[PDB]
């Protein structure tokens, strides 16, 4: 059950709550009093999703949907049926994240590291919340908010972006993708410099990070270096998750027309606006 | 409060590090360039030395050439109007020929001819860099990795632009250079071919970019919070595991009961990216040869 | 069809693609052992990959993994239970012991070296021409434990020649002797070095070097975990 270097560090201690009470492990993984709190919310998340299915018709996993409240409800609360088992289960979901990033919390702290990986999901966490809380009851209505279900989602997501034309005229969300390719091409890179370096040529020797700037210098006249990637790719990924929640939040809030003709402020600014010719003149 | 290593208190200079020098011909590297005092808050401050060569004078040659080949036919659509010109910037586009002209160079320069050659500049900037990825290693006796996983990028883009019209027998199913109209050919190719989110190839492709962002979200804040033990000395930690290896590994297993070494983290990470655009290319490259709509295809699969 | 055949195809690759990852992941920390370290029974559905070896530069020899598991030094810990998966309690001091977030591992008693065999990492005097080219220069300035007390005055950056870039600070004491700390551990601030891990009474305690101008890779992991472990270890002294 354990790593051969694991036991001197499964010592007590780093709980934020109950001090010794839930402070030991099953298996691999360590409990908690968030251990504790995600395995309630999950199962309860659970079992409310499974009775969700029940209702529908279908235990296939490919076609179990749990649809928000329709739109008329605003932002009360539903009949289970139609909404309600969305809302508590969304409660519940909440509740599991929180209470794993905040096990996170409490693994850095018995471990004496720093708390950057709990920090980093919370971005994505706020992400889900945009999605499920803050747009929706900006917007007056749960229903704004996608569902839970497999293909369900996608479709929300194409129904959501059409709304708007095509969505790529979101310039939020153009800034969203840049570092969504930006990071899986730094990804790709650091991957493979680090694991050139570690195995070289049949027959040489490890080579060095020295090995590692000198490469991309050759390449491309610069290195960021070792520190430099790992702070690059946690700021390109949470980058690009801040402007996806970013890119949601203003549509349907501050902008709900056709993306598309939100560029018409730049081409119609009055030093060019009526200039003859191009594709606007 | 506590220092958390996303940018350095102190900087330090010494000499500029003119780096190592294996097989490689030193009488093409350039000369270090300047320090850069903003930069050192994040990553390194020096800048160069580049090597430059005859891969690399030949693909910035071309990358130039084929972005002064759009330029040019921008400003001509401008009218030659520089108002215009800085106004309209994202709604010009160089169009590949239409569908009549099919796999031929037959059409005008206007009308498609341009394209073309503005292509064939792409083709020999990109193959050439890619082969400059490839020979730099091997002048370091270095594995051939970012060339391996450089190609898996290069596949996505053979697809699109030369590989897919092939296939359909016509340049005219090639990407546009425009800002907005390369964004207008992607909408309109996912509505033309059944609505690509049934493209089974092409969510597999969001999984793993999805899945890029949560693994370097993952693995750099990891990295930095055993930055206090030397963990971004990675080489060093592979060659003789220290603390830092030990705390990462186990933050992860205590959490979701599994974990990775400091090697083969990193090639999680060089898969996890590389089957973004590799699975993508499949999943373009099906479109309009085999299957015309994703959403029938789903339905029976056949 | 074709489609469908290529979706088959790859989910086959990709089974085999985990396989190949994860059994790669597996040349460290196993096999899995149990409390007392013996071999555990259940190991995963995972077997152990066929070893490799790394050539290391500098004469410095091969490494094989994965290979004979052995932490090569006491730990002291006591069970707290009479079953498995619960708190490993120190026996001693778990500072000076080195256990918990206060952990090392018995890495090489060498420095490790840049791409011409240079000691890798030097204090800024022995570094030729390295400077503090951006930030506050912490040279000089007096350390604060997070007692709020002085524990000595810096005296030296430790540099790493190769990245160029802060490792330790290296800090004399009320009695002259010097210790590094992790440059990651500290606030340098106009007119102070804070260390919150540490209190000012636990610096003499931080596990010294034994050459003045060079560090191994095996103190670097003594000191880092040491002053890490204050974080837990010290806090009944910390105080605001
Ligand atoms: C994948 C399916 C589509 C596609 C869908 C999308 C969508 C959707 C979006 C983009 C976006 C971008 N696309 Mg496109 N993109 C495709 C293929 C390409 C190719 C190519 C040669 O195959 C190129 C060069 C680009 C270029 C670009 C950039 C303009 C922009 C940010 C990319 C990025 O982060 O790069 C990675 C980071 C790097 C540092 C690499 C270099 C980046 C620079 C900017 C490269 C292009 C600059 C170009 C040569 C010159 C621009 C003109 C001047 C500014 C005047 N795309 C294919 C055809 N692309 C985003 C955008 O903002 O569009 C307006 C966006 O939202
Ligand atoms: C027709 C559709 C429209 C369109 C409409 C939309 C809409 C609508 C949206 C996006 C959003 C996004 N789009 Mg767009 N988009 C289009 C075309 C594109 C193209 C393209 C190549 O053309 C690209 C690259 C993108 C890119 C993107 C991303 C920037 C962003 C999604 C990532 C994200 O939010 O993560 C954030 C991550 C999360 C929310 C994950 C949360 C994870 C949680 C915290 C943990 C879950 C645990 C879970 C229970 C699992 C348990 C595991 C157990 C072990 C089992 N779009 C087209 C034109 N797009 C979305 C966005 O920005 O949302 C904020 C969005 O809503
Ligand atoms: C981000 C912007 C849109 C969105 C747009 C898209 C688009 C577009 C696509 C997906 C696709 C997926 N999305 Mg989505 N998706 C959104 C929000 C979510 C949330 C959430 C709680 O916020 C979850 C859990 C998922 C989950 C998923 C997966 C089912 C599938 C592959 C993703 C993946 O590997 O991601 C990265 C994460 C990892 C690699 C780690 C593991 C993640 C696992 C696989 C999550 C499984 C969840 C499980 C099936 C359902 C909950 C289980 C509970 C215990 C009951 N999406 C928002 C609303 N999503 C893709 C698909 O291919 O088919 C539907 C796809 O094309
Ligand atoms: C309305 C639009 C359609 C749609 C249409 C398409 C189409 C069409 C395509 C994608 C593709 C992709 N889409 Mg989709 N997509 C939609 C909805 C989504 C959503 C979402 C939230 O709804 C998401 C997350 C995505 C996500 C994705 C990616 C997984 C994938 C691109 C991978 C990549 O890195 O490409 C970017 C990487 C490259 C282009 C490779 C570039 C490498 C080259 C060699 C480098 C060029 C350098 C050049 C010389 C310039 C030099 C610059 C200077 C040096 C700086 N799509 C909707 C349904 N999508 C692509 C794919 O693979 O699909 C299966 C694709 O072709
Ligand atoms: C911020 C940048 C990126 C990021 C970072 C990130 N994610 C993280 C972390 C970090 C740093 C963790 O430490 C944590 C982890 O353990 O990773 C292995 C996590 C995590 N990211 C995860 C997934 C995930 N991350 C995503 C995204 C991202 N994560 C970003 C791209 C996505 C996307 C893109 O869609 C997904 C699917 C999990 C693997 C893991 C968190 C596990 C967790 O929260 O466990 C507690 C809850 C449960 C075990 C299950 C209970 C679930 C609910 C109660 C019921 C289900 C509700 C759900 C809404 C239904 C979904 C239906 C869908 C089909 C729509
Ligand atoms: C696995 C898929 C991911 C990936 C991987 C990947 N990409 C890679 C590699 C790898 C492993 C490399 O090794 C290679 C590289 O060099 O990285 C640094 C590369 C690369 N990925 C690149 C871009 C790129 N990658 C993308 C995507 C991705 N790359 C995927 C997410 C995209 C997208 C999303 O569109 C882009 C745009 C290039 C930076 C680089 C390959 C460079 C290349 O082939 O260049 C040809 C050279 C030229 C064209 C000369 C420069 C031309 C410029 C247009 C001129 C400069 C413009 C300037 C603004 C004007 C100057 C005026 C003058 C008068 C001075
Ligand atoms: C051992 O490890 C390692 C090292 O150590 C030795 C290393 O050195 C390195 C080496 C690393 C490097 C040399 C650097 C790598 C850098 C990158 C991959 C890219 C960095 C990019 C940025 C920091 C900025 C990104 C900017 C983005 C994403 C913005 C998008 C750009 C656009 C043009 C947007 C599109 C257009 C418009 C008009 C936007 C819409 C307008 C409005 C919203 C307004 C690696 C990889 C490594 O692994
Ligand atoms: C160098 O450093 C590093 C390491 O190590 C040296 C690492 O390992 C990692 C970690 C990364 C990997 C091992 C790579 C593989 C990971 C991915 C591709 C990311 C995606 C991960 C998954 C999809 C699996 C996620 C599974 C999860 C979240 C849950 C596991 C299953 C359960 C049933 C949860 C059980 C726990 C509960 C309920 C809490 C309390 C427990 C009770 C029993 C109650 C990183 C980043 C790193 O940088
Ligand atoms: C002169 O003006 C100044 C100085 C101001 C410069 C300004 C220049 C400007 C404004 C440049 C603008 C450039 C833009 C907007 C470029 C954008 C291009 C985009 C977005 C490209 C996106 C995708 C391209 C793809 C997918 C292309 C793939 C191409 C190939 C795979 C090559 C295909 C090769 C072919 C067809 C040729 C084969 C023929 C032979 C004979 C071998
Ligand atoms: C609300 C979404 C439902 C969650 C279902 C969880 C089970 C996941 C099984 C996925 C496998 C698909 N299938 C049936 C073809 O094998
Ligand atoms: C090397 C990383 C492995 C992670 C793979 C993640 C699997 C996600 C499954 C996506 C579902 C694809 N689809 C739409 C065809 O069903
Ligand atoms: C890629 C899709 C799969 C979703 C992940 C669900 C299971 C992963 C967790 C396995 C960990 C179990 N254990 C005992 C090895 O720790
Ligand atoms: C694609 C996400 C990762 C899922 C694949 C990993 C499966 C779990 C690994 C089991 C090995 C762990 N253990 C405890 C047996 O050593
Ligand atoms: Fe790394």
């Amino acid at each position: 059950a354990l790593l051969s270097f694991e036991r001197k560090y499964r010592v007590p201690g780093g709980t934020l709550v109950g001090g010794n009470l839930f402070d030991f492990w099953v298996g691999p993984f360590y409990v908690g009093f968030f251990g504790v709190a995600t395995f309630f919310f999950a199962a309860l998340g659970i079992i409310l999703i499974a009775w969700s299915a029940v209702l529908q018709g279908t235990w296939n996993p490919q076609l179990i949907s749990v649809y928000p409240p329709a739109l008329e409800y605003g932002l009360g609360g539903a009949p289970l049926a139609k909404g309600g088992l969305w809302q508590i289960i969304t409660i519940c979901a909440t509740g599991a994240f929180v209470s794993w990033a905040l096990r996170e919390v409490e693994i850095c702290r018995k471990l004496g590291i720093g708390y950057h990986i709990p920090f980093a999901f919370a971005f994505a966490i706020l992400a889900y919340l945009t999605l499920v809380l803050f747009r929706p009851v900006m917007m007056g209505a749960w229903g704004y908010a996608f569902p839970y279900g497999i293909w369900t989602h996608l479709d929300w997501v194409s129904n959501t972006g059409y709304t708007y034309g095509n969505f790529h005229y979101n310039p939020a969300h153009m800034i969203a993708i840049s570092f969504f390719f930006t990071n899986a091409l730094a990804l790709a890179l650091h991957g493979a410099l680090v694991l050139s370096a570690a195995n070289p040529e049949k027959g040489k020797e490890m080579r060095t990070p020295d090995h590692e700037d000198t490469f991309f210098r050759d390449l491309v006249g610069y290195s960021i270096g070792t520190l430099g990637i790992h702070r690059l790719g946690l700021l390109l990924s949470l980058s690009a998750v801040f402007f996806s929640a970013l890119c949601m939040i203003i549509t349907g809030t501050i902008w709900f027309d056709q993306w598309v003709d939100w560029w018409q402020w730049w081409v119609k600014l009055p030093w060019w606006a009526n200039i003859p010719g191009g594709i606007n003149g | 409060a506590e220092y958390q290593n996303i940018f350095s208190q102190v900087q330090v200079r010494g000499p500029a590090d003119l780096g190592m020098t294996e097989d490689v011909n030193l009488a093409n590297r350039s000369g270090v360039g300047p320090f850069s005092t903003l930069l050192g808050w994040f990553g390194n401050a020096q800048l160069g030395p580049i090597y430059l060569g005859s891969l690399g004078v030949l693909s910035l040659f071309s990358g130039l050439m084929w972005f002064f080949t759009i330029g040019i036919w921008f400003w001509y659509q401008a009218g030659w109007n520089p108002a215009v010109f800085l106004r309209d910037l994202f709604f010009f586009s160089l169009e590949p020929p239409a569908p009549e002209y099919g796999l031929s160079f037959a059409a005008p320069l206007k009308e498609g001819g341009l394209w073309l050659i503005a292509s064939f500049f792409m083709f020999v900037a990109v193959w050439s860099w890619w082969g400059r990825t490839y020979l730099r290693a091997q002048a370091l006796g270095m594995g051939k990795h970012t060339a391996w996983a450089f190609l898996s990028a290069i596949w996505l883009w053979m697809v699109l632009g030369f590989i897919r019209p092939i296939l359909m027998g016509s340049w005219s199913e090639a990407v546009p250079y425009g800002i907005f109209s390369h964004l207008d050919w992607t909408n309109n190719f996912s509505l033309v071919h059944g609505n690509l989110f049934y493209n089974p190839f092409h969510g597999l492709s969001i999984a793993f970019l999805y899945g890029s962002a949560l693994l370097f979200a993952m693995h750099g804040a990891t990295i930095l919070a055993v930055s206090r033990f030397g963990g971004e000395r990675e080489l060093e930690q592979i060659a003789d595991r220290g603390t830092a290896a030990e705390r990462a590994a186990l933050f992860w297993r205590w959490t979701m009961g599994f974990n990775a070494t400091m090697e083969g983290i990193h090639r999680w990470a060089i898969w996890m990216a590389v089957l973004v655009t590799l699975t993508g290319g499949i999943g373009i490259l099906l479109s309009g040869t085999v299957v015309d709509n994703w959403y029938v295809w789903g339905q029976n699969h056949g | 069809d074709l489609a469908s055949l290529a979706i088959y195809s790859f989910w086959i690759f990709l089974a085999g693609l985990i396989y190949y990852l994860q059994t790669e992941n597996m040349r460290e920390g196993y096999p899995l052992e149990n409390e007392d370290g013996t071999p555990a029974a259940n190991q995963g559905p995972f077997p152990l990959p066929k070893p490799k070896t790394f050539i290391l530069p500098h004469g410095r020899g091969t490494l094989t993994v994965p290979g004979p598991e052995s932490e090569d030094r006491p730990i002291a810990l006591a069970r707290t239970a009479v079953s498995e998966g619960f708190p490993h309690a120190p026996t001693g001091d778990p500072m000076k012991d080195g256990v918990g977030p206060a952990s090392w591992v018995a890495r090489r008693d060498l420095p490790e070296l840049d791409g011409h065999g240079h000691n890798k990492i030097k204090p800024m005097k022995a570094a030729a021409g390295f400077h503090v080219s951006a930030g506050k220069n912490p040279i000089g300035l007096p350390v604060r434990g997070c007692d709020l007390e002085i524990a000595g005055k810096v005296v030296d950056i430790w540099v790493d020649i190769p990245e160029q870039m802060a490792r330790f600070l290296e800090v004399e004491l009320k009695d002259g002797s010097t210790r590094l700390l992790p440059m990651q551990m500290v606030k340098v601030q106009s007119n102070r070095v804070h260390v919150n891990a540490l209190s000012s009474d636990l610096f003499a305690g931080i596990p010294t070097i034994k050459s003045p101008t060079e560090v191994t890779l095996l103190e670097e992991d003594k000191i880092c975990g040491y002053v890490a472990g204050g974080l837990m270890y010290a806090a009944p002294k910390r105080k605001s």
